[PDB]
């Protein structure tokens, strides 16, 4: 019975159920072990919580898919940004200016060219922005000569970004890695995504903790003073009616 | 009465489906326990639900986002973007990894040292709640143990008073 | 305050801390001096009167 | 509540009421307890230098 | 049955309890200690939180 | 029903201990209270736990100062960045008017 009870606490943390309830109703017991499966750990259908992780996982598939593009879109603006600001600074070499003035125009003519290919359906008559077609932004592009070679140099660029980016995670994370060579800095970095989901797996089991140590608690809470009363019920009653009463009349006569 | 008992048949039969509602102890309290449960686990199964809807509506906006991104960086960026070395695609996976585990809306630093930071705090303060928690449990432990404990000798006590007194009124 | 009333009560109870007293020890010492002296009494009575 | 209620029906007597009273029974044996059986004392010293 | 529940559940008990105690009694010598500690652990909480 | 000699006289020394031994109900209720799991006897924070938490503490400062100085040199690198930024804005601004 007392295994019954901690079986249905721990699935249904929101019942108050106390092991007088069990014992007087054995059959109500029954049920409630037929029901725990039926009821996930958080009071939902089995089956609406099976559909919501099913769900989940989709979900986490196609956000993995977006945010790899994500993080070289992002990459390729911060790098356009720094280049930018070198620009500015006067520090740019004739050959990163190339780069950049190329890389700017091509990604440029890539996010125009979409504005106007409202992929939408041919329908051969659908009246373009301005009256342009794509045709007239590829035009706008750079040589092809020079296309082709801002796309290499961008590719030997982007590597050592991600390295940069991968670094700078590891230094806030672990910033004792920073008097580190870069040979182990890389082979940190390996393992850092793994750490964090360590660290947030002890958090969840450190959470599992606290609920069940604070279930324990309630318990003796609820069980110490019914334990004072009857220590005070007993002193009472040799207060009043063996020193007031009986000893008192013994020792008179 | 008759109201709640009629709500909780149904969602029992709702709950075991084709089988046999089982026979149970029909008190006021059984059916207090059920009715709570009951109300629970609707307001619970709609909340889901509502969940499960969104989830599917966003994996299918990421997935439009996610083309919309690839297909700008192919024509903007070529192909070889995609042809990154063994080493660059290991780098692209653990910030792709790192910012799945954090749950950021996207992989710049605004989003990551924040995360960071709340998951360190985080851990430290309910690590040291536990602690508190484990001291507080352990100190009523005891407290109790003194309770029970004085609760027999008191009980001893009285008997043996009580054995005096009657002896002593015997001689009175 | 229930720890309150039970410490108090105890205290009032157990004055030597290891045994319940029914009795008050002034008055428990004052009767055993009294049987004391009453023997006395009896001893002296009882040689005069043989 | 629980507990109100088990310390409502284990109150007759008021712990406060009875520590009263076992203290005003303290105060009485002493006042008028003790002399009377000190006197008694006092008293049979006396009947044995009669003696 | 019941004789051997109560004497291993007393012993398992008390055995907690000692348990518990026999660690106490080193702990009151160390008990300076312990405070100076407390008031630096509530003096680095205190930092952490400022931080 | 079998109580090893070494429970028996460990009862007995208790016994004699003046310790009072719990009626079953007693140890009931307590025993309730004893969670099976393992937790690991509260080893009473031997002043070797405080140490420690006294070290982790210091550990956990030492993070956050670190962190703290890698925040303010992001915060003033990225304060800088966004005052060139509004720069270029300005700049892009006279090539669109060159435009119109």
């Amino acid at each position: 019975m007392a295994q019954t009870l901690q079986y249905v606490s721990s699935r249904l943390s929101m019942l108050q159920i106390d092991e007088e309830d069990l014992e007087r109703n054995a059959q109500f017991g029954k049920v409630l072990i037929e029901l725990c499966p039926l009821l996930g750990p958080n009071g939902g259908s089995a089956n609406l919580n099976r559909e919501l992780e099913e769900t989940r996982r989709e979900l986490l598939l196609q956000r993995k898919m977006w945010m790899r593009s994500e993080v070289i879109y992002q990459l390729v603006q911060e790098m356009l940004l720094d280049l930018q600001v070198r620009k500015l600074e006067g520090s740019l070499t004739e050959e990163e200016r190339k780069f950049q003035d190329g890389l700017q125009q091509c990604m440029l003519v890539s996010e125009c060219s979409r504005l106007l290919t409202a992929d939408s359906v041919p329908p051969s008559d659908s009246t373009s922005i301005l009256g342009l077609d794509k045709q007239d932004l590829l035009d706008l592009l750079p040589p092809n000569m020079l296309v082709l070679w801002v796309r290499d140099r961008l590719q030997k660029q982007l590597e050592e970004a991600l390295k940069k980016k991968c670094f700078t995670f590891l230094s806030f994370h672990q910033p004792e890695t920073d008097e580190e060579g870069d040979v182990l800095r890389a082979a940190k970095v390996l393992r850092l995504a793994s750490t964090l989901e360590d660290e947030k797996r002890r958090l969840q089991n450190e959470q599992e903790k606290h609920q069940e140590m604070r279930a324990l608690l309630e318990k003796q809470q609820e069980i110490y003073p019914h334990v004072l009363l009857r220590c005070l019920s007993l002193l009472r009653q040799a207060a009043s009616e063996l020193r007031l009463r009986a000893q008192s009349d013994i020792d008179r006569i | 009465m008759d109201e709640k008992s009629t709500k909780i048949i149904m969602w029992l039969k709702k709950m075991f489906g084709d089988k046999p509602l089982p026979p149970y102890e029909v008190n006021t309290r059984t059916m207090e326990i059920l009715y709570q449960l009951a109300e629970w686990n609707e307001a619970r199964d709609k909340d889901l639900s509502l969940v499960t809807e969104d989830l599917k509506l966003k994996s299918a906006e990421v997935k439009a986002e996610a083309k919309y991104l690839q297909d700008l960086l192919t024509e903007g960026l070529g192909p070889s973007y995609t042809n990154l070395s063994r080493m660059g695609n290991n780098y692209l996976n653990q910030i792709v990894d790192s910012c799945l585990a954090l749950e950021l809306k996207n992989s710049s630093l605004s989003s990551y040292i924040p995360a960071v930071n709340d998951l360190s705090s985080e851990l430290v303060a309910i690590e040291l709640n536990n602690q508190e928690m484990e001291a507080e449990l352990t100190s009523l432990r005891k407290k109790l143990t003194e309770a029970l404990v004085l609760e027999k000798s008191l009980e001893r006590d009285l008997k043996k008073a009580e054995e005096q007194c009657n002896f002593e009124k015997a001689k009175v | 305050k229930l720890d309150s009333h039970l410490k108090e009560l105890r205290d009032f109870m157990y004055p030597e801390g290891n045994t319940l007293m029914l009795t008050t020890p002034e008055l428990s010492g004052e009767f055993h001096q009294l049987g004391s002296q009453l023997e006395k009494l009896n001893h002296i009575t009882v040689e005069i009167l043989g | 509540s629980k507990t109100q209620r088990a310390l409502q029906k284990n109150t007759n007597p008021d712990t406060d009421a009875l520590l009263k009273s076992l203290s005003d029974h303290y105060s009485l044996e002493l006042d008028e307890m003790v002399p009377k059986m000190q006197r008694l004392i006092q008293q049979c010293e006396k009947h044995q230098e009669y003696g | 049955h019941r004789t051997v529940r109560k004497i291993e559940g007393n012993l398992l008990w008390y055995q907690q309890l000692q348990h518990t105690e026999a660690q106490r009694t080193a702990e009151e010598e160390q008990q300076q200690r312990r405070k100076q500690l407390c008031k630096e652990i509530l003096e680095l909480r205190a930092e952490l939180h400022h931080l | 029903n079998v109580v090893p000699d070494e429970k028996l006289q460990a009862f007995n020394t208790l016994k004699e201990s003046g310790k009072p031994v719990l009626d079953e109900k007693a140890l009931d209720e307590v025993l309730k209270t004893f969670s099976i799991s393992k937790v690991p006897a509260i080893e009473e924070v031997a002043i070797e736990k405080l140490e420690e938490e006294v070290k982790a503490l210091q550990k956990q400062k030492n993070l956050h100062i670190r962190r703290r100085n890698k925040l303010q040199m992001v915060e003033s690198g990225n304060r800088q960045m966004c005052l060139k930024s509004k720069d270029k804005e300005e700049e892009t601004g006279r090539a669109f008017q060159e435009v119109l």
